[PDB]
C-alpha cells in the first residue's frame, strides 16, 4: 500500500493569509492525486486532480503544484469558507489510499478556559455508577492538558473527554472531560480534582470538591 | 439514525442516480469512520468490471443497475471496525474515482440493544456559573439536546458524543449564565432520543 | 447534452 502523509496535522491561519500544505507519498505517483475538502458535518468536495487542474467551479484561489512523491496545496488569500478538512489521496496504483488530513483553523488571540468541576448527582449514585465532569470553557488554542486527581492520586484509563468544533462567532474551543468511577470507589474518597495546564494561563488551574 | 447490524451480521446499501447518466461513470463506496480517516470501500467500472482494498475482499460485493441506474453494496460478515459513514461517488478518467460525492448512510455494527438515555443534573456550584446536563447510557447516536425548549441558545455547548466500554454512547450540553439569575430563573434541559422514541426534561438548579 | 461513455481512472493493478 502507498503511504500518504500530510503535514501538519492542523494549522492556525489568518484571513487573507498565503497558506500551503503538503503531502508525502511512500513512493512515485506520478501526479496521480487528488486533494478534497470537507466542512464539519458535509460532505468532502473534490479540489483538485492529476496534483494541479482544478475542477470546474474550484474558486481560482486555489492551486496544486508538485511530482514524484511530494505535492502540496496552496490557498493563495485564505477566505473564511475556506475553514475545514484537507485530505489528499493516490490513484496511480491500487489500493487506493488517503492522507490522514490536515485541519485549517482560524487563528484568533489567546484566550484562557474558565474552569467548572461536578459531583455526581443523588440520582446517578443510586445506580451504582458516578460520573464527576470537568468542563474547560471558551478557550484557545484547541491545545491543553486535563488531569484528574483524586485525594490527590493521579488518575489514569478511566476518563473521556470531548471537545467541540471552533466557535463561529468567537472561535473558541470548549472541552468536556468525564471521570468514571463505580459507587463504591466514589464513596471510598473524599476529594475530586480537575486540574488544566493551558497556554493562556500562567499556572495551572485546579478546581476541586470534596464528597458530602 | 442510520441501519443497525449484529457483528457479523448483513447489509445492503443501496444509491439511486440523479442529475446524470449513471451508466457513463465508474461508481465507488468510500466510508469515513468516527475518527473521521476516510477509507477507500469498494469501485466499479462502468461496464461492470470490480475493485476491492483487502480488507472487505470476499465479504462486501458492489454491483450495479445501468437500466434502473441504481449503485449496490452487499456487506456481508461485517465487523464492528466497518461502523462508519458510507458515501456513494462518481468519477472517470483522470479526474479519478471520487469526482462527485453523492448520498451518505450511517452504518453501526454493534451487540448493543437500542436504549433510550438516563438524564442528570451537571448541578451550578455553590459572576458568572456553569450548569448543565449529563445524557448517559443510550444507544445508538443521536441524541438532540435543547434548553428551556429552544428559548436558551446563548452560551450554550453541546458536546460530541463517546463510545463508552459498555457499547452505550455518552455526551453532556452545557450553558453559562448568570450567577445573579440562579435564584429568578428555571433551566430545563430538553433531550430527545427518537431512535427509542424517549423525551426527557431535566430542571437543572443549585443543590 | 447527454454524457457520453467515459474512460475507466487510469490506476494500476
Amino acid at each position: 500500500d502507498i503511504k500518504m502523509t500530510q503535514s501538519p496535522s492542523s494549522m492556525y491561519a489568518s484571513l487573507g493569509e498565503r497558506v500551503t500544505i503538503t503531502c508525502k507519498a511512500s513512493q512515485d505517483i506520478n501526479r496521480y492525486l487528488n486533494w478534497f475538502q470537507q466542512k464539519p458535518g458535509k460532505s468532502p468536495k473534490t479540489l483538485i486532480y492529476r496534483a494541479n487542474r482544478l475542477l470546474d467551479g474550484v474558486p481560482s484561489r486555489f492551486s496544486g503544484s508538485g511530482s514524484g512523491q511530494d505535492y502540496s496545496l496552496t490557498i493563495s488569500s485564505l477566505d473564511y469558507e475556506d475553514m475545514g478538512i484537507y485530505y489528499c489521496l493516490q490513484y496511480d496504483e491500487f489500493p487506493l489510499t488517503f492522507g490522514d488530513g490536515t485541519k485549517l483553523e482560524l487563528k484568533r488571540t489567546v484566550a484562557a478556559p474558565s474552569v467548572f468541576i461536578f459531583p455526581p448527582s443523588d440520582e446517578q449514585l443510586k445506580s451504582g455508577t458516578a460520573s464527576v465532569v470537568c468542563l474547560l470553557n471558551n478557550f484557545y488554542p484547541r491545545e491543553a492538558k486535563v488531569q484528574w486527581k483524586v485525594d490527590n492520586a493521579l488518575q489514569s484509563g478511566n476518563s473521556q473527554e470531548s471537545v467541540t468544533e471552533q466557535d463561529s462567532k468567537d472561535s473558541t474551543y470548549s472541552l468536556s472531560s468525564t471521570l468514571t468511577l463505580s459507587k463504591a470507589d466514589y464513596e471510598k474518597h473524599k476529594v475530586y480534582a480537575c486540574e488544566v495546564t493551558h497556554q493562556g494561563l500562567s499556572s495551572p488551574v485546579t478546581k476541586s470538591f470534596n464528597r458530602g | 439514525g442510520g441501519d443497525l447490524v449484529k457483528p457479523g451480521g448483513s447489509l445492503k446499501l443501496s444509491c439511486a442516480a440523479s442529475g446524470f447518466t449513471f451508466s457513463s461513470y465508474a461508481m465507488s463506496w468510500v466510508r469515513q469512520n468516527p475518527e473521521k480517516r476516510l477509507e477507500w470501500v469498494a469501485s466499479i467500472s462502468k461496464g461492470g468490471n470490480t475493485y476491492y482494498p483487502n480488507s472487505v475482499k470476499g465479504r462486501f460485493t458492489i454491483s450495479r443497475d445501468n437500466a434502473r441506474n441504481i449503485l449496490y453494496l452487499q456487506m456481508s460478515s461485517l465487523r464492528s471496525e466497518d461502523t462508519a459513514l458510507y458515501y456513494c461517488a462518481r468519477g472517470w478518467g483522470d479526474y479519478g474515482w471520487f469526482a462527485y460525492w453523492g448520498q451518505v448512510t450511517l452504518v453501526t455494527v454493534s451487540a448493543a440493544s437500542t436504549k433510550g438515555p438516563s438524564v442528570f443534573p451537571l448541578a451550578p456550584s455553590s459572576g458568572t456559573a456553569a450548569l448543565g446536563c449529563l445524557v448517559k447510557d443510550y444507544f445508538p447516536e443521536p441524541v438532540t439536546v435543547s434548553w428551556n425548549s429552544g428559548a436558551l441558545t446563548s452560551g450554550v455547548h453541546t458536546f460530541p458524543a463517546v463510545l463508552q466500554s459498555s457499547g452505550l454512547y455518552s455526551l453532556s450540553s452545557v450553558v453559562t449564565v448568570p450567577s445573579s439569575s440562579l435564584g429568578t430563573q428555571t433551566y430545563i434541559c430538553n433531550v430527545n432520543h427518537k431512535p427509542s422514541n424517549t423525551k426527557v426534561d431535566k430542571k437543572v438548579e443549585p443543590k | 447534452s447527454r454524457t457520453p461513455s467515459l474512460p475507466t481512472p487510469p490506476t494500476r493493478e
